[PDB]
């Protein structure tokens, strides 16, 4: 008896041992995880030769029409896509106009980057706002871009269209 | 003797069941897990998911659960939940982070959404998140 | 029968008792988490484009 | 390959995405072609159509 | 307080705990949804930060 209850005191010795010390690997790695996220965060998708960035994050194109901007980018994931709308603004739209616009994106006519819902022209009603000066009309379209063994991204692309004001 | 004997085929599998997760949770650069303590409750998950979105305003379109990733671990298998729901931005924002808050270990990863209406005459957005859960070998 | 326990040993219990205890473990272990969070993020920035652009 | 079915020309709304370059429409067809006492191939014949991007 | 006022509450939708929105407190945020006359938003605002 002596014998093999001294081998189970050891034993579970060790069981607590460990299962005391999981419960913070456990929490230290979670935050370890939100830290990755708070390092690929400040980081990405579009390559360019810039010495300062005039937004947050890079995004990957831009175009206007003076009234409107239709834009077309990608963030870290569903927290800085979040903070960039926040910024902006928040719309109920309703009666869409469609025009050739739209189909020279099908046509892939005008060049741009067809993972993007298409469109332009709407009409718009506020739900929620933090810039005075920008009415965003909605996050268009958001899809997380895993990639491949050849390489990352990883990221949440996504498309947005904004007037601005005057 | 008998019971000394009972003692220590217990803690002799508790010993396994630590290398098990303690050496997963060594583990190194790579793809990183979250902790996995032993959830080994599926049902409340899929039942506490459609709460969460029920309080946010979400239509729960679909839940599918997925397969056990035999080759997604040594020590646990992974069981992906792919959950399909619809509303507004700032809804699905909130199901995903009341999701994230969660007290189980359903770790959401890649997400996508986009707007469901065709003509689009009204603001709508289908949501497709995918959240895992990590159960034993 | 057995007694109050039984005889003197009490007795016959390396028999309940052996093929009991248990094993205990007892696994004063597997409860609730914590977990653990991570922490964000890194910019300073800049201009550039976009400053041009718009 | 009249495996096939057949098509090119439609409209696309995403269920789920990886590659932001491609719109897949769909896996259009798809037949495990077991072979015979001649010779295998056994494995999967199948047909997408896919618009990418620019 | 938003039907002794007389609006309609059109939605309320709970928040996420701000984890790091101190170190000794989780604030839960909850954006409520009300429609009505603006005597009664100011008057449910009013009420509410009178709770």
């Amino acid at each position: 008896t002596k014998a093999r209850i001294a081998e189970l005191e050891k034993i579970i010795g060790e069981v607590k041992n460990i299962n005391t010390r999981k419960a913070e690997v456990e929490k230290k790695l979670a935050v370890l995880d939100a830290l990755r996220k708070g390092r690929s965060g400040p980081v990405r998708m579009m390559d360019a030769l810039a010495s300062a960035t005039p937004k947050k994050v890079w995004v990957k194109t831009f175009s206007e029409n003076n009234n409107a901007v239709s834009i077309d980018g990608s963030a870290v994931s569903h927290d800085e896509v979040a903070e960039f709308m926040r910024g902006l603004n928040g719309v109920v739209w309703t009666p869409k106009g469609m025009g050739r616009l739209v189909d020279r994106r099908r046509d892939s006519k005008t060049a741009r980057v067809e993972m993007l819902t298409s469109d332009a022209t709407i009409e718009e009603f506020p739900e929620a706002q933090v810039s005075p000066f920008f009415k965003n009309i909605d996050l268009q379209t958001a899809k997380q871009v895993g990639g491949a063994q050849v390489g990352v991204p990883i990221l949440v692309e996504f498309k947005i269209t904004m007037t601005s004001n005057y | 003797l008998d019971l000394e004997l009972a003692d220590k085929s217990e803690i002799a599998q508790n010993l396994n069941e630590r290398r098990r997760e303690m050496d997963v949770l060594e583990q190194k650069l790579s793809e990183a897990l979250t902790e996995l303590p032993e959830q080994r409750d599926i049902e409340e998950l899929l039942a506490q998911i459609n709460d969460i979105g029920k309080k946010s305003g979400l239509e729960l379109s679909s839940v599918t659960p997925g397969k056990e990733s035999v080759g997604g671990g040594e020590f646990f298998a992974r069981i992906p939940i792919k959950m399909t729901v619809s509303g507004n931005y700032h809804e699905i924002a909130l199901f995903l982070q009341e999701m994230a808050n969660m007290r189980r270990i359903v770790n959401v990863n890649n997400i996508k959404f986009d707007s469901a209406k065709l003509k689009n005459e009204k603001v709508v957005l289908q949501s497709e998140f995918q959240a895992t859960t990590f159960r034993f070998v | 029968c057995e007694e109050p326990p039984a005889p003197a040993p009490p007795p016959a219990k390396p028999k309940a008792a052996a093929a009991v205890p248990v094993k205990a473990a007892p696994t004063e272990t597997g409860a609730q988490a914590a977990p653990s969070y991570s922490y964000v993020y890194n910019p300073v920035g800049k201009r550039d484009p976009f400053r041009s652009p718009i």
